[PDB]
DNA sequence: ATCGATGTATATATCTGACACGTGCCTGGAGACTAGGGAGTAATCCCCTTGGCGGTTAAAACGCGGGGGACAGCGCGTACGTGCGTTTAAGCGGTGCTAGAGCTGTCTACGACCAATTGAGCGGCCTCGGCACCGGGATTCTG
DNA sequence: CAGAATCCCGGTGCCGAGGCCGCTCAATTGGTCGTAGACAGCTCTAGCACCGCTTAAACGCACGTACGCGCTGTCCCCCGCGTTTTAACCGCCAAGGGGATTACTCCCTAGTCTCCAGGCACGTGTCAGATATATACATCGAT
């Protein structure tokens, strides 16, 4: 019944980077598909590589690799700090 | 009466036509084909309003890609208009 | 039965998305090499939408189904869901 | 003494390399190559013997390939010299 | 350093004999030595990452395997 | 360690195309390794099938529509033919 | 040396429903406890990858006779674009029905899981002939 | 119509394909039972059909000059042939860095009941964007 989808946290998104701004549907409906493509390359990358070794659990480092295939040195240099960061407080929480 | 010097006109209509985003190809004559080929694997079939509308924008993405594509191995030959063969060639380079 | 619509696709439609393109100058045989390469790209597309509408037991072409299709030969298409 | 009229030792040999199936680059170059590039992202690597092997045969059939459509291009403008343009055409129609 | 240098140009001739070039143009080797450059410097790049997430020292044949795969070509012949 | 292969599958099916001819090792080895290579698209394949209907078991059904999706067609003519009548004779039996 | 006929852009006031927001509510994420097996450690075996000495040649590098290809010019005729009147049917707005997508609801056919069993499979040693390498010969096709 | 280059008949001999033996652990038969999805029943979405008014678009047309194509012209970037001289080839011997396996053990995730609130629909309204009228001036064109 209940549907589900991302529009709530990219409008928080964006009201964090221009409050002033606002969204239509139908740009709300090409965000909404980005997150579910990248998602699941990301999981299939991560599951071959966990297949590969011959190991039972995905971990952080699965991910690091993952990421470090499939975004360009830029983005890949930047994402992986701040994950690195998130993990770092939560741990530390 | 008045008359403008050839291609002036085509300039404008690239121009005009590289900022609109509207649909160029009929609504109803293509609903018509889709209906008519996929009978022949199926009869009695249905289509929601929407999947004609992707086929739609699947095709017209499809055909202005090759006709860009074409473009540059049409001027590599020193010409300006573009034939078959230079479909035909793209085609072939691109594996299909 | 349509025994006949791909006449359908204008000249002037065809003519239009040259222009789209770019295209100066259009030779006068392009139409109907346009119109076979259309009808030979739609048949592979509509081949596996049916191909999936008969495997789920539906009688209704979805927009899904034509967005797997897609998928498959790795045009995926972003703004329908 | 006998000599042959231009092109027709180029037919022969492409006959020739046509019908045989052994690898055409020197193994030491390419072992020497390879272990150059690999320095930079790190140092003190090991490949085993069969490593550079299937690295040698990857290379080969993509440069074969490359070559092949390369000459479709160069026929397209009634020349038969392949130049640098109809690589980068070549290239560039294939989205590389 | 020099070992560039190694793919000399009889090579590349009889590269481009079995694609079935008749007649070659001089600057095709530069263009061509460019074109390796990139390809092995992108596939050496996805080996060595495998071969560092394994905690190995040496990098074996299923490394430029898989790498090769990602890309998207497969290689019969040497595993997997 | 022990490796296991299909290669004796593989020479009981040259020796009943052609009895007199046999297979150095290099064709055994690609043989090998392309029978994986078919096993991974189909079961690749019937994995997407299964979750776009909410179905939590592999069927028989997936790998026929599978087969009908990846191979041209007749050799998926063909191939049906083949499973259905081994099914066929494995239930009667 | 030029100017005016055309087309684009921009400036202002009006309407109307798309999106932001407020009210409502329900199902799925957090708290808390437990079991164990998966992962992380050092020690050991042992084999194969990194390097050198030797030497004799398969292969690369150097000049050049001269060719047939890549490049440009002038020439010119007919394919295509531009401007117009007639008329088609898509577009839009509205009415009626129902095929069939979708959902709740019922229950039993199918599968996962444990255990003892055992032979089809892989590990290593043997051997012998299709293949491979060589020479000397007959025959081809280019020129 | 000469003859460089080619294809291949026939001899020696080798090491890989085929074949066998040894012995283990992946695959089999049997029993248990919990639940995924096959099925019936019911509902109401939106897809299919039908009609009339309007004019943007389409067809069919006239026509003239810009582009596609062709020959005459050429000059030099390369193909083929020979000598130098080489560093790549095999072949034999070094040797300890690293991969593969074993046994130990601890901390990590999966799995479970409890419970209460974040975010998923419905409703509302108002001002952002779609629209009509006027004109500054740039560009294209023939003289």
């Amino acid at each position: 019944s209940r549907k589900e989808s991302y529009s709530i946290y990219v409008y928080k998104v964006l009201k964090q980077v221009h409050p002033d701004t606002g969204i239509s549907s139908k740009a709300m409906g090409i965000m909404n598909s980005f997150v579910n493509d990248i998602f699941e390359r990301i999981a299939g990358e991560a599951s071959r590589l966990a297949h590969y070794n011959k190991r039972s659990t995905i971990t952080s480092r699965e991910i690091q690799t993952a990421v470090r295939l499939l975004l360009p040195g830029e983005l890949a240099k930047h994402a992986v700090s701040e994950g690195t960061k998130a993990v770092t407080k939560y741990t530390s929480a | 009466p008045h008359r403008y010097r050839p291609g002036t006109v085509a300039l404008r209509e690239i121009r005009r036509y590289q900022k609109s985003t509207e649909l160029l190809i009929r609504k109803l004559p293509f609903q018509r084909l889709v209906r008519e080929i996929a009978q022949d694997f199926k009869t009695d079939l249905r289509f929601q309003s929407s999947a004609v509308m992707a086929l739609q924008e699947a095709c017209e993405a499809y055909l202005v890609g090759l006709f860009e594509d074409t473009n540059l191995c049409a001027i590599h030959a020193k010409r300006v208009t573009i034939m078959p063969k230079d479909i035909q060639l793209a085609r072939r380079i691109r594996g299909e | 039965v349509l025994r006949d619509n791909i006449q359908g696709i204008t000249k002037p439609a065809i003519r239009r998305l040259a222009r789209r393109g770019g295209v100066k100058r259009i030779s006068g045989l392009i139409y109907e090499e346009t119109r076979g390469v259309l009808k030979v790209f739609l048949e592979n597309v509509i081949r596996d939408a049916v191909t999936y509408t008969e495997h789920a037991k539906r009688k209704t072409v979805t927009a899904m189904d034509v967005v797997y299709a897609l998928k498959r030969q790795g045009r995926t298409l972003y703004g329908f869901g």
